[PDB]
């Protein structure tokens, strides 16, 4: 034994392409569509819960994940790769920030740490790149609301609104038409649902759509009272019922 | 293609060809058997006499683990020795921590996991032996057979090597014509016969028979080699049956 | 065993070239153009973002220009993620030096260390090189205003004016023509923008496709200030120099 | 760690990685060393495709290893920085333990040892660099000039050149350098070094660098105009 | 590609066999053992006339009672010499005595096959190790990169070796004087060398019990070359 | 063609070694099935003892991981036991570190993470097995969570695994389309096992003796497997209805 | 607190003649005021015409002698059955002793 | 062919070619014979020179006072394995005050060789060994192959043209086994056995190597003048 | 470094004409508390050796497990494990002595004093001592702890030198050993009445006697003793 693959499995080809990163992006292209929209008073991230079999309990599979109380993440591509990245992202938010500064990291810096992890899998010995693209939405005091995309290479970009995966090209076009700098969060949710309906094949309801927001502080979700300055998480996952309520006025 | 060049690579049909090639080395080895009896187990093996210059009785193949387990194998002999050395370390550590001597099913999994581990990486080669082993513990007699893939099961009787087909058929007869049980002393004689019958497929050279056994009544649950008079007796029983 | 799948990233060709370094340079040649110009009273860094979408948030974005410390900045050409690994290493080296000697790190010393790191990836370890070329713009009290470049080979050189990324041949010719030693910052700004305007593969050059920065002594009395330009400020300088 | 044997023998008994390292040296800018009676001169070519270069700050081709020894090279520039650093550290380590600065031969033997080590170590490629190491042993006035190469062999030279078109300038030195009569002065030796470079260089502009090293830690780099005077004086003797 | 420690179908290690080819390209080195001493001689083979030939060091002292000559990739020899010197000095420290010539040779040969995926390849250099000890007298060994060493009455290694070895087969006998041996090395070097033999492109050395290992000055070798010219121009 | 041999991406973004590990999963030619009751979780698996020289008591693909968690495996026995030993070590360690019994879904996630690592790291091959974990969780109640070589996992109302998984799956779907609930509305585990065996018989179109099946049952605070005689009693009650 | 040393008494005497040498020692072994043995040999033939005694703490003395005998054996293997001279044995023993300079063999050795 | 690049690879018929290539190096080695009675055990070895100026390569190595071996193949590998044997004999004496049984010595060599046949980066040993010794159960002869296979024998031969000597010993078995208490006759028989492997060359005083160990005889090697008696 | 907690007192032994005798009481003391009364401190190894151990009991149980593992390991790949290649007293002793000296040299001793008694293959008597310091010695009589001070003087009256061994019978030797155990019971505050005794004879083999008692005790004179 011993891992004797101490050399890079991702290398430059004569044309300057990093093959494994391109192939990782191809895997993301096959992935189910997910998207994010930034409003003035919040951010929305959404995706389709494509269940493999109807016997599967799809609520037990979470595509949208809480990273910190004010930061959430969705993906397109390989689900298992996403799951382990979320575990690592949650841990690095603590080890390299909260245990040092006594507060949760701002969105851009957590994105930076996730990106670094993904970059290292593109250069370190005996590993392949992660086959996912992430959309990370979040809020922090000094930067306000923000939305970032992270790719297999480790590259990240800030967006007003974007989509990744299967029908991203069509979805991005749809988002260019509707997005403006005066959107309220309810308007952004409404647009997210409209955009997502196009790439969805069959059933389109609260049980087949996963959607979360970064919005107002929820003191009812904090779990304790008596510290005025602690006002609760801005990340909230919309219920199946809340999604269906907004699908009527649609 | 090229799926068979490296250990731990799945072929497009979901097979590990290197493990299947290890089986070919096993199939090329001398015949070895195990018979489970009423209160114990019997192990026997065919030793080919390459030349008159081999000292008789002196190149022992059957190996004891701890004091209550016997192991015999067919294929690459050094691979078998390596596996038994590991088995001895596993048995020692078990007894060290838990006091009691290692149960046979426990011991079987220890070898199983170790052999299986040699199918997980391309930096190692699979074991080129099938190993028949067993003995007596606090829940009675146990006989196991372990393949290069790490696969093992419990057996009533077991055989491996070049004469495995012949021996299997002979073992199947004993199981059918003794559905209530077989005594340790009977099993020693039957073991001799089956090796002599299985020797048909290695007929160019003449051979030396070697038997061992662990029985609750005959050996006090300890592994011992069948020597002297009892060995000669089983040789005679076998010689009368091939005529 | 594992040898079979080893590309051997750190070997010579029969001609005595390092394959991976050559191919990394080929990768960099497709990156957005970055230009650095040095004047007597400051330095300009100008870089072209790669093809933009209207939904990309520009005012909060940073793809090309990075602050290493208060006196040194870099322009990036190549794989952004690779650049961030090296940038954070450089930022740490600068602080180690400041902690040790109680003086800001001289520009060349920082550049040499980063270049030595790049070099190591070409000689040992069996890993692919960093697909990144840097332009370093900085100031120290020994040599004053300085421009350097480094590439995946780990070789670095000093410049009065230099470009990296796409269309460097064309860009270098244009700088070679219009550059003069007595030139001032406000002229250098105009030169950098005009050079990008002509070498760009886009239809026209606009504020939303540029990152811009200056290192000036332009700061009340003997001291240096870094200015990373806001989008509105790039829009103003484009109008002011008559490009839009 | 990464362990692959990259430098290995071929059926004809050649180590290709070491031979391909020499091809990298062949492609590098030309360097020449000439030792006079009481001096050594190191001349170097600078490729002229680069203007807009800032020569104040650009890495110079000749490097001081200690106050009394210098090193120039041909081949990969980044590789040479690693050898120069190691050599500089060893020079200070020698002063610290032996209480005497390194001899030129000792320093050469060290650098050559490093190069050799990289030709039979796992996971590393050879240095694509040949060096010319020049100076004066402490309390000695006999000039020293050594050469090293990627394989790790080293030797002393009356005069030597490395890099591109070194065959041509070696031809020149082989018929213009007399062992019986070494260039008796600084001026005389610098001129022979400049002449040898002009066989290959192109323009005599800022393409030629020259460094003079004299006994007792007296090392100085000549600037453009000072070299320009040698260039001028040489062509005026040519048209004849 | 293929492992560094791989056997060929004939039962030989590829890398060792290939390093032997590199040694055939090396400059010639000869050694002759007598009851009065062991002589060691080499061809310097300067690649250009501007190369100062006295900086070519292909005969080397290991201890006072042991010397050594090399042929092949001579840069590879430095670490072998370093090890040999360390082993000789170390043994004297541990045992307050000179180390046997064979034991030194055996210590050097233990390095040979320490390669794989330790160093990355075999050495590309062969050594002649000459010396004296009290038990076995004057001795000459030939240490290879295979890890094998043979004792020899006389031996030639390098490019002109089998031509020289055939010549040593004829000329060597048990009653050779030291002076005869010196002339014989010079004679055979002159035969197999490309360029014309002289004191600047060839080097002699010897090891005697009384004076230990000594490299000859170019002046002393020049005298022996002139003596050699006169003896041959006399029948 | 070396993207076929190790776990790196093919030009279409696929991991062939993972796909071939899925194929190894059906080498044993065994089908299994898991369903949930009100108070229990039942798992059944075909048992095939082809050789007469085997001791059939040692032939098993159902494992008792912890006192509460049971696991059935679809794949070769060496990889199955590899996964079984690991899951046992993980469950025991969890209890030691965190002071309570490892939940079924958490163990499933943990084993799925380990499987993910083998799909990303080149030196480790994927295990050619599909693991179905069952328990009556103290928070979530009756639970079925299934893991595969890709590192994918999800909870199930019911599930089936093996060469004929699709027939069993559609059979189960059609029942739950009728009953309109998440489980088998039955009090005793005996009756839930009878449901499980009945619906396997219909889906496979085959009849079972007591030696042709293997049954595991999860209740509150223990998971256990049925003997041949407990299964016989089950078969007898099925025939008489 | 554990004391790794002890004192086993005994006295030894080595005298060098013109063409001979003697190494004597009493055969009594003791701890404190008790006698362990009236005949416990303390002087040993170590091969190559060398005799040795390491007096003081007997456990260390036995270990040292045992190591030196071993050193003679390996001298023969490594150096073609060469006879180990008394002076070479002395130097070798120095290195055995100094190897434990910071946890000494509590013995007075004579060869 | 596609399966002989390293020791970690079986062929489709279940062969290990790198091990078989290591076995081939032994066949090229010079012949050596081993045989024993009940009181003594003898090694006879034909030493091979490089040319007439060279010495003859030593083939016999002492491991302990009661044990030693002869080699055929890569001599440096024999030096590694014989050194390992010396240590194991030594360990047995220092720790257990016990002479290492010749059979245990065989088992330890087998296991040492085996590890180099199953892991990446290593290579098999390229040498065969004949081990003689006298222990608590009398005289012994072992044959070691670098595949790991160790075998206890009355007599044998390995190396180039060993087959001639191996047949001779097979004929003479009943005679030479009885040569008890007469060392000179046992050597004579060994010298006669090794003579059946000779072609062109014959046994001379710097050509022949003999070793013997037995009841009241420490393992000793005879070379040079000391073998004149037997030529 | 440690301190002994649960301890065993004297072990005594001597040679006689055809073999050796060894004895030790069945007590495990916890300081001045006589905590454990059924402790066997003589461990026979095979049928030709008996190892008697005093000092720390937890370390004794560890040594007991090492010897039990020695027998197992010696039988591996050994057809003559019950014959020519069986364990000798000299092998077992040297192994223990190696371990004891190694442990003291790591400043982590096995807090024991050990006597290995047995008969070699050639019929020779074996009797040798080793302790926590790795100190070893042999004598016609050997005893640990208190036995060294009180038993040796009595046993040495029977066998005072090597030449007295052939003159000493098993009955005279056993009687001397049993008398010594009575004296130790009179005078050692950490001794017990119950003890085990083992004889290893070159003809009759190993005899192992358990549950022996000190008898014929003289206490009657105590009644006449009044005051101080
Ligand atoms: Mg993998």
């Amino acid at each position: 034994m011993t891992d004797r693959y101490s050399f890079s499995l991702t290398t430059f080809s004569p044309s300057g392409k990093l093959g494994q990163i391109d192939y990782a992006l191809t895997a993301v292209k096959q992935g189910v569509t997910s998207l994010g929209i930034k409003a003035t008073n919040g951010v929305v991230i959404a995706t389709e819960k494509k269940s493999s079999s109807p016997l599967a309990m799809s609520e037990t599979l979470s595509k949208v994940s809480l990273l910190t109380p004010d930061i959430g993440a969705v993906y397109s591509g390989m689900g298992p790769d996403y799951r382990v990245l979320v575990d690592k992202s949650r841990k690095v938010a603590h080890t390299s920030y909260k245990r040092i500064y006594g507060e949760y990291p701002p969105t851009k810096l957590l994105v930076s740490e996730v990106a670094k992890i993904m970059q290292e899998a593109t250069q370190s010995g005996g590993v392949r790149p992660f086959g996912v693209s992430l959309l990370i939405a979040g809020h922090d005091e000094f930067n306000g609301f923000s939305l970032y995309q992270v790719d297999p290479s480790g590259s990240y970009f800030p967006w007003k609104a974007t989509a990744i995966g299967k029908g991203s090209v069509a979805a991005k076009t749809f988002l260019e038409k509707r997005w403006n700098d005066e959107l309220e969060l309810e308007d952004a949710i409404h647009i997210a649902l409209l955009t997502l309906k196009e790439s969805v094949e069959g059933e389109f309801n609260g049980d087949t759509i996963e959607l979360a927001i970064i919005g107002d502080e929820n003191p009812d979700l904090l779990g304790y009272t008596g510290i005025p300055t602690d006002k609760g998480p801005r990340f909230r996952k919309l219920t199946s019922q809340e999604i269906n309520d907004r699908l009527e006025a649609l | 293609t090229g799926y068979d060049l490296s250990n731990s690579v799945f072929s497009p049909d979901g097979r590990n060809f290197q493990v299947e090639y290890a089986v070919k080395a096993v199939e090329n080895g001398t015949t070895s058997i195990g018979i489970k009896c009423n209160d114990g187990v019997v192990f026997a093996v065919e030793k080919l006499i390459t030349s008159k210059l081999l000292v008789p009785q002196k190149n022992v193949k059957i190996q004891v683990v701890d004091r209550h387990i016997g192991c015999v194998y067919s294929g690459l002999i050094p691979d078998g020795r390596h596996l038994v050395n590991r088995g001895r370390e596993e048995a020692a550590s078990f007894k060290k921590l838990y006091k009691t001597p290692i149960p046979i099913p426990a011991f079987a999994d220890r070898l199983g996991q170790y052999v299986q581990a040699h199918t997980l990486y391309n930096s190692v080669r699979p074991f080129g032996v099938s190993t028949i082993f067993g003995g007596v513990d606090k829940n009675g007699a146990h006989l196991y057979m372990l393949e290069p893939s790490g696969s093992y099961w419990g057996y009533k009787g077991a055989a491996t090597g070049k004469g495995r087909q012949s021996a299997k058929a002979e073992l199947e007869k004993l199981v059918d014509h003794h559905p209530e049980g077989l005594s340790a002393r009977e099993a020693v004689k039957q073991a001799a016969k089956i090796i002599y019958l299985a020797h048909e497929d290695n007929k160019e050279k003449d051979f030396e028979l070697e038997i061992s056994w662990c029985s609750l009544s005959e050996t006090n649950g300890l592994h011992k080699f069948v020597k002297g008079d009892l060995l000669q007796e089983a040789i005679d029983f076998a010689q009368k049956e091939i005529n | 065993g594992s040898r079979r799948y080893d590309s051997r990233t750190t070997i010579f060709s029969p001609e005595g070239r390092l394959y991976q370094v050559e191919y990394a340079l080929e990768s960099i040649s497709h990156a957005g153009t970055a230009i650095g110009i040095m004047a007597s009273d400051g330095i300009v860094l100008a870089a072209e973002r790669k093809v933009t979408s209207t939904l990309l948030e520009q005012d909060t974005s940073t793809e090309k220009l990075y602050k290493l410390n208060d006196k040194i900045a870099v322009a990036v050409a190549g794989l952004t993620a690779d650049a961030e690994i090296l940038i954070n290493t450089a930022r740490i080296h600068a602080q180690n030096y400041l902690k040790t000697y109680n003086e800001d790190i001289p520009v060349e010393i920082l550049v040499r260390r980063l270049s030595d790191i790049k070099q190591g990836y070409t000689q040992h370890g069996g890993l692919r090189p960093f697909g990144v070329s840097f332009i370093y713009a900085g100031y120290d009290d020994r040599y004053g205003y300085q421009l350097y470049t480094s590439n995946p080979s780990g070789n670095y050189t000093g410049w009065k004016a230099i470009s990296v990324g796409a269309n460097t041949s064309a860009a270098q010719t244009l700088l070679q023509m219009d550059y003069k030693d007595d030139m001032k910052v406000d002229d250098a700004i105009e030169l950098a923008l005009k050079t990008l305007s002509k070498t760009t593969d886009s239809s026209a050059l606009t504020y939303d496709r540029l990152e811009f920065a200056t290192i000036r002594k332009g700061a009340n009395d003997g001291e240096v200030y870094q200015k990373i330009f806001k989008p509105q400020e790039i829009k103003d300088i484009l109008v002011k120099t008559g490009i839009t | 760690g990464y362990d692959r044997a990259l430098s290995i023998f071929s059926p004809d008994g050649h180590i290709f990685q070491v031979e391909y390292a020499l091809e990298a040296v062949k492609r590098g800018t030309c360097a020449v060393g000439v030792k006079g009676k009481n001096c050594v001169v190191l001349g170097c070519e600078r490729r002229s495709t680069l203007k807009l270069q800032d020569t104040r700050i650009t890495p110079s081709k000749v490097s001081k290893i200690d106050s009394h020894v210098v090193l120039s090279f041909s081949g990969l520039n980044a590789d040479s920085r690693i050898l120069i650093e190691k050599a500089r550290v060893e020079a200070q380590s020698h002063r610290l333990t032996l209480e005497d600065p390194v001899t030129v031969e000792y320093l050469t033997r060290y650098v050559a040892g490093v190069q050799q080590r990289y030709t039979q170590s796992g996971g590393v490629r050879p240095f694509g660099v040949s060096t010319l190491i020049a100076g004066f042993d402490p309390r000695d006035d006999e000039p020293k000039l050594y050469q090293t190469e990627p394989s790790g062999i080293y030797s002393s030279w009356s005069a030597q050149t490395i890099g591109r078109n070194s065959k041509t300038v070696r031809e020149f030195l082989e018929k213009n350098y007399d062992r019986k009569e070494p260039p008796a002065t600084v001026e005389e030796c610098v001129k022979l070094t400049v002449r040898s470079l002009l066989e290959v260089v192109q323009t005599g502009a800022k393409n030629i660098e020259i460094t003079v090293v004299k006994p007792d830690s007296d090392i100085v780099a000549l600037s453009s105009e000072e070299i320009n005077q040698y260039v001028t004086q040489i062509e005026q003797e040519k048209q004849e | 590609d293929r492992g560094v420690s791989t056997f060929s179908p004939e039962g030989r290690l590829f890398q060792v066999e290939y390093s032997l080819e590199a040694i055939k390209l090396g400059s010639t080195a000869i050694g002759i053992a007598t009851k009065e001493g062991v002589v060691l001689g080499v061809e310097k083979r300067a690649t250009s006339p501007l190369l100062e030939s006295d900086s070519i060091e292909k005969i080397v002292e290991i201890d006072r009672h042991i010397g050594c000559a090399m042929s092949g990739l001579t840069a590879d020899a430095r670490s072998m010499i370093e090890h040999a010197r360390t082993a000789a000095v170390t043994h004297n420290l541990y045992y307050d005595e000179d180390i046997n010539v064979e034991s030194l040779t055996q210590s050097v040969c233990d390095l040979a096959l320490r390669f794989g995926e330790l160093m990355s390849r075999p050495f590309g250099v062969a050594l002649l190790i000459a010396g004296h000890d009290a038990d076995d007298g004057y001795q000459l060994f030939h240490a290879e990169p295979s890890g094998t060493f043979y004792r020899y009455n006389a031996k030639a290694i390098g490019s002109g070796s089998e031509g020289a070895q055939a010549e040593l087969l004829n000329e060597w006998h048990s009653s050779l004087t030291l002076k005869e041996a010196e002339l014989l090395v010079l004679k055979i070097l002159k035969q197999v060398m490309e360029e014309k033999l002289d004191e600047n492109n060839a080097q002699l050395s010897c090891i005697t019990k009384q004076d230990g290992f000594k490299i000859y000055d170019n002046e002393k070798t020049a005298e022996l070359i002139k003596e050699l010219k006169e003896k041959e121009a006399a029948e | 063609g070396y993207d076929r041999h190790i776990t790196i991406f093919s030009p279409e973004g696929r991991l062939y070694q993972v796909e071939y590990a899925f194929k190894a999963t059906n080498q044993t030619n065994i089908n299994s099935l898991a369903v949930r009751g009100k108070d229990c979780t039942v798992v059944i698996s075909q048992k095939k003892v082809p050789d007469k020289l085997l001791d059939p008591t040692t032939v098993s693909y159902i494992f008792c991981i912890s006192r509460t968690i049971g696991m059935v495996v679809n794949g070769p026995i060496p990889d199955a036991r590899n996964a079984a030993l690991r899951a046992k070590a993980e469950a025991a360690e969890f209890r030691y570190k965190y002071g309570y019994d490892m939940p079924c879904d958490v163990l499933a996630k943990r084993m799925a993470n380990l499987s993910q690592i083998y799909t990303q790291r080149a030196y480790m091959r994927p295990l050619g097995v599909i693991l179905t974990f069952v328990s009556v969780d103290e928070e979530l109640g009756p639970s079925i969570y299934k893991t595969d070589p890709a590192g994918y996992y999800v909870g199930y109302k019911a599930t089936a695994t093996g060469p004929k998984q699709q027939e069993i799956t559609t059979n189960l779907e059609n029942h739950f389309k009728k009953s309109k609930i998440d489980h088998i509305n039955e009090e005793s585990w005996e009756k839930v096992v009878e449901f499980a065996i009945t619906h396997m018989i219909d889906a496979l179109g085959t009849e079972f003796s007591k030696n042709d099946l293997e049954v595991g049952v999860a209740t509150k605070d223990k998971f256990f497997t049925l003997s041949a005689e407990n299964i016989e009693e089950r078969l007898v009650a099925i025939a008489e209805q | 607190q554990f004391n790794p040393y002890g004192d086993n008494g005994g006295t030894i005497l080595g005298i060098a003649g013109e063409d001979f040498a003697v190494l004597a020692g009493d055969t009594r072994n003791i701890t404190d005021y008790s006698i362990n043995s009236r005949y416990e040999p303390k002087v040993f033939d170590c091969g190559d015409n060398i005799v040795m005694s390491a007096n003081g703490f007997a456990a260390d003395g036995d270990a040292l002698v045992k190591r030196f005998k071993n050193s003679v054996k390996w001298y023969h293997f490594d150096h073609n059955d060469k006879k180990l001279s008394i002076n070479s044995a002395a130097r070798n023993i120095q290195h055995l002793l100094y190897g434990k300079r910071f946890f000494p063999y509590y013995v007075h050795t004579i060869i | 062919n596609n399966y002989d690049g390293d020791t970690v690879t079986f062929s489709p018929t279940g062969r290990l070619f790198q091990v078989e290539y290591a076995l081939e190096a032994i066949k090229q080695g010079s012949v050596t014979v081993g045989l024993r009675s009940n009181t003594h055990a003898v090694l006879v070895a034909l030493k091979r020179n490089a040319d007439e100026l060279s010495s003859y390569q030593k083939k016999i190595i002492k491991c302990d006072e009661h044990m030693g071996l002869s080699l055929a193949g890569l001599a440096p590998d024999a030096r590694v394995l014989s050194n390992y044997l010396r240590q194991q004999c030594n360990y047995s004496s220092l720790v257990f005050n016990r002479k290492l049984a010749v059979e245990r010595a065989g088992h330890l060599l087998c296991d040492k060789a085996q590890k180099n046949t199953q892991s990446y980066g290593g290579r098999p040993y390229g040498v065969g060994l004949l081990i003689i010794g006298y222990d608590k159960s009398g005289a012994h002869l072992l044959e070691f192959q670098p595949s790991g296979n160790v075998t206890e024998l009355y007599g044998t031969a390995i190396g180039a043209r060993s087959q001639g000597a191996k047949t001779y010993l097979e004929r003479t078995l009943d005679t030479f086994i009885k040569i008890d208490g007469n060392p000179d006759e046992l050597i004579k028989a060994g010298v006669e056995a090794i003579s059946q492997s000779l072609r062109d060359e014959s046994l001379t005083v710097d050509n022949l190597s003999i070793a013997i160990v037995g009841k009241d005889t420490p393992f000793t090697i005879y070379d040079g003048e000391a073998v004149a008696k037997y030529i | 470094t440690q301190q002994p907690i649960v301890t065993g007192t004297s072990v005594i032994s001597m040679k006689y004409d055809n073999g050796v005798i060894i004895a030790a009481d069945n007590l495990g003391s916890y300081g001045s508390l006589l905590r454990f009364n059924g402790v066997e401190r003589l461990i026979p190894v095979g049928d030709n050796t008996v190892v008697g151990i005093s000092g720390d009991i937890s370390d004794m149980q560890h040594i007991e497990r090492l010897l039990k593992d020695l027998v197992t390991e010696n039988a591996y790949d050994n057809p003559l494990a019950d014959a020519e290649e069986a364990l000798e007293p000299s092998y077992i002793f040297e192994y223990l002595a190696t371990v004891m000296y190694q442990r003291r040299s790591k400043m982590n001793p096995l807090w024991n004093a050990i006597i290995v008694a047995g008969v070699q293959s050639n019929g020779d008597q074996f009797l040798r001592y080793v302790n926590l310091l790795g100190v070893t010695y042999s004598s016609p009589t050997l005893a640990t702890g208190f036995g060294a001070h009180m038993a040796n003087p009595l046993l040495r009256k029977v066998v005072d030198r090597e030449s007295d061994i052939p003159k000493t019978t098993v009955q005279v030797a056993e009687e001397a050993i049993v008398n010594a155990m009575r004296v130790l019971y009179y005078r050692d505050a950490r001794s017990s009445r119950n003890f085990s005794l083992a004889i290893i004879d070159k003809n009759t083999g190993l005899t192992f006697k358990k549950n022996l008692q000190v008898e014929n005790m003289k206490w009657d004179f105590a009644k006449d003793i009044k005051g101080y």
